[PDB]
RNA sequence: AAUCCCCCGUGCCCAUAGCGGCGUGGAACCACCCGUUCCCAUUCCGAACACGGAAGUGAAACGCGCCAGCGCCGAUGGUACUGGGCGGGCGACCGCCUGGGAGAGUAGGUCGGUGCGGGGGAU
RNA sequence: UCGAUCAACGGAUAAAAGUUACCCCGGGGAUAACAGGCUGAUCUCCCCCGAGCGUCCACAGCGGCGGGGAGGUUUGGCACCUCGAUGUCGGCUCGUCGCAUCCUGGGGCUGAAGAAGGUCCCAAGGGUUGGGCUGUUCGCCCAUUAAAGCGGCACGCGAG
RNA sequence: CGCCUCCUAAAAGGUAACGGAGGCGCCCAAAGGUCCCCUCAGGCGGGACGGAAAUCCGCCGGAGAGCGCAAGGGUAGAAGG
RNA sequence: GUAGAGCACUGAUAGGGCUAGGGGGCCCACCAGCCUACCAAACCCUGUCAAACUCCGAAGGGUCCCAGGUGGAGCCUGGGAGUGAGGGCGCGAGCGAUAACGUCCGCGUCCGAGCGCGGGAACAACCGAGACCGCCAGCUAAGGCCCCCAAGUCUGGGCUAAGUGGUAAAGGAUGUGGCGCCGCGAAGACAGCCAGGAGGUUGGCUUAGAAGCAGCCAUCCUUUAAAGAGUGCGUAAUAGCUCACUGGUCGAGUGGCGCCGCGCCGAAAAUGAUGCGGGGCUUAAGCCCAGCGCCGAAGCUGCGGGUCUGGGGGAUGACCC
């Protein structure tokens, strides 16, 4: 995971929607009904997909390990400052531009997403580019 | 090749029934003369999806007015794709704006060199040409690897010139599998 | 830019808060000189100081004190009668001084 | 006297009154300009401010006009949001009815429009 | 107009610490402890994906990484029944249901020759020993045994 | 366990939580008055004792340097020098 | 000014281009070259987040005056007071594990304190609805009409058939039905059929063997059933097998990926069993859309009465509107 030197201890907690789409090499993980997804998780796929790839040319990224997720305690009663920081991770919600590229050229790539992802956490979809898009 | 059924009702009520019937919302639009004309999914697609078709425009069918046009803008589908609202600007004799559809053979040196593989970012080329722009802009070289990468500058530009775009900034560049 | 161009809009805004109620703005230079008076930016301009009506461009801050005494008066009068001060691209003791001691006859009027 | 026009000032409008590029005016503006005993001034110099005047020039500050490259402006549509009433789902949550309905995103837009005093510019 | 952590800051006084299993009086399950309840922490059982072990063979035997539920046990969360009263352990005696079944059988599978193991789905029928030490149920150990299961019922049982 | 500042107060204002964060229980005799002047850091280019960074020259800049002290507001049309 | 939003304010951060800070660099006294090995202020482009970041900006809410404005409240003065702890539901933030019939605050309703009726089985707060008192009167909510029990085992058009009804996810599948789509060379289809399965195809290593049916790639040719750089049972190569092809055989429709709505596997319990029970699966069912119809509240109307309050005639009553 990747959240290094923060600036904060932790967030709060909500979800519904945001803004991911495009593609960005035409090998394309999209989430569809998440949330939250463990920045570990994450790295769960990133492997899958890495050692599918005949174990070389690179995916690419997606979202972070941005929030850190506190179940306080350890199991005590309830009362801490709430404090405690302990797992950290991605706040993607509406099926979103999760990009995965690497040279696999098939179904092959599917494959790699099918477990990254069937793994990681949620109902979610895969494709590729398909309506382009104009910035300036 | 385009064409459509206008809406002589506009705005939401509209194309959402629009979208119900399987019709999103357009905009036909022409240098400061515009009017919403309706988009009839299915076919529509077709047409767009030929892509060749959002890159190096189309002439369109409205009442029996012939006209020269492309996308400048649209609104496709958040909750998953398809669209929300299609945008077309029918062209006078000045097509500046072109994102003309861009081609080039980075002939091996690439992967079947050190593994690496090309990455392509532009393929697209957003510089001007008016009422003159191919179906395919293009430009080769043959090396794919070390540390290699070339754009805009190197570019080497065809008939209808005029770089609309950027001193340079990465056509594509080339990177290792676990190196090279 | 802000620089000098300030140098103005201060004496400016500072003067403008001032209020009892008119200004006239004299104007540093030789030829270039002139005073003309104003208000709240109702939209008026009471009177013009000293159409060019050249007297001594010689050593005369007194070219100057005179068609300062001058617009003084002209004033004085022009408009009736009335009490304010004014602008200034400067300090009083030299053609600034002058513009000066001519409203100074203007309303001391002796 | 009281017509528009050139302007020197000096006013409302906050960047289409901006940056910057080509031009261009002194006749008359006005600027730099000349010099400094005299007002008065630089913790150094009249650099600025200042006094003290022909000149020389219009380089520089400078005013309009052409140029939109950057910047500024930034609609029509269009989605998100949602004020309110109802549904669909154990669910986190989805969806339906009725008014409001920015943003960004191609348009395309601009290189100010003007308040008043006035040297005066055209019997 | 001065003295003032009256600084537990609206400040009883100037001037105050303890300890009670020796204790005693008021009311509340508006607060713990037992258990119950709901939650499930969770632990237990199960289910996905496959990096990957299984000479060869991904999955006969296995699962990295990450993932997804079932259940009400274990270590917890809460406060409403209960503080005009609900006896908490260990064991005894009589036990009653439950299956993720231990022995039983019926099975397909094997890396199954036989035999014997081991690998899942079906099925509670009966059955599911003695002692040792430990107040401990758990446990470790002696001897066997077809076998010598996990657990539900306030961890069943004081009106026994 | 008193007070100031920011979040959550969810857009008026305004509210808990053993909710997040973080400061003060000084002074400044002249940061107290007003008059007159001035006008940032930082970027770049060129320079004595330099020599990442003084001091000076030359450009550049919604002002992000600045204002005893924390935050926030403001704000160099200075409250700033 | 939160949702949204955007990124130029600050802070993040992901793939990118240029750049230096660590460096190979030795020519090693005009001491400067490629590489770059560099952390990049950076760099622009590609990228998405922020309650305590924001260049934009609402959805309402706030409020001043004019106007609606009578229910009936609205105002000020005044004596008699009770709670000063409460829970539930919906939405919006905390927290908690985004757990709990948890606890924190707020907008609303709520329930107590009326919330006594319907109701959903029965259930303080979930949809309907305000009970002053009558009626062997009728219209209705919600939600219902085979029966247990009032009300069509209505009609119409479908889709499931597992009993889903009669709780569950991950996820699995030549379920069921539906798209909106692909193969039809009647130059008569696919599974079923017949026969040939052709000669250079004969190392490249290994040849103990490749002489497709042993490992490191070969991607050519002739040649016709049209051609397997041979997908496959294999050992010692080799030798034999089904079509990947007719070629002929048949011909007349075949194998698919996306998107759909209705089901199954996945989902094992403790006194005994269960959609409420009987029950029921082309009305009897259930899910979806269509329309009609009757049921059922103290809710609403009609015979009447009681009662207080503004006003109305106040004669004492009183009566009536």
């Amino acid at each position: 995971r990747m959240k290094y030197r923060k600036q904060q201890r932790g967030r709060l907690k909500g979800a519904t929607k945001g803004g991911d789409y495009v593609a960005f090499g035409d090998y394309g993980l999209v989430a569809l009904e998440p949330a939250w997804i463990t920045a570990q998780q994450i790295e769960a796929a990133r492997v899958a997909m890495v050692r599918h790839f005949r174990r070389g040319g690179k995916i690419f990224i997606r979202i972070f390990p941005d929030k850190p997720y506190t179940k306080k305690p350890l199991e005590v009663r309830m009362g801490k400052g709430k404090g405690n920081v302990e797992g950290y991770v991605a706040v993607v919600k509406p099926g979103r531009v999760m990009f995965e590229v690497a040279g696999v050229t098939e179904e092959q790539a599917m494959e790699a997403l099918r477990i990254a992802g069937h793994k990681l956490p949620i109902k979610t979809k895969i494709v590729r580019r398909d309506a382009y898009d104009e910035a300036q | 090749m385009e064409y459509r059924l206008k809406a002589y009702y506009r705005e939401g009520e509209k194309p959402s029934a629009l979208r119900r019937a399987g019709k999103l919302p357009g905009v036909m639009y022409n240098r400061h003369l515009n009017r919403k004309v309706y988009v009839d999914l299915v076919e529509f697609d077709k047409v767009f999806r030929q892509a060749s078709i959002h890159h190096v425009i189309v002439l369109e069918l409205p009442d029996g007015q012939s006209l020269p046009t492309l996308v400048r803008q649209v609104n496709l589908d958040k909750r998953r794709r398809r669209p929300e609202h299609v945008d077309f600007f029918v062209l006078s004799d000045e097509p500046v704006e072109m994102y003309v559809p861009l081609r080039f053979v980075g002939t091996p040196a690439g992967v079947r060199a050190g593994g690496v593989l090309q990455e392509i970012h532009r393929d697209i080329l957003v510089k001007v040409s008016p009422r003159n722009i191919p179906e395919f802009i293009e430009v080769d070289v043959s090396g794919l690897e070390i540390g290699d990468s070339l754009h805009a500058s190197d570019l080497k530009l065809p008939p209808g010139v005029e770089l609309a775009v950027s001193p340079e900034e990465t056509i594509a560049a080339v990177v290792p599998p676990e190196d090279v | 830019r802000l620089t000098a161009y300030e140098r103005r809009k201060f004496r400016v805004r500072n003067r403008i808060k001032r209020t009892g109620r008119l200004r006239l703005s004299v104007f540093r230079s030789l030829k270039h000189i002139y005073a003309q008076i104003i208000d709240d930016e109702k939209g008026v301009t009471l009177v013009s100081a000293s159409s060019l009506a050249l007297k001594l461009k010689g050593n005369k801050t007194e070219v100057a004190r005179q068609v300062g005494r001058a617009l003084a008066e002209k004033a004085l009068a022009l408009g009736i009668k009335q009490v304010a001060f004014d602008r200034g691209p400067y300090k009083y003791h030299g053609r600034v001084k002058a513009l000066a001691e001519g409203a100074r006859e203007g309303g001391l009027e002796f």
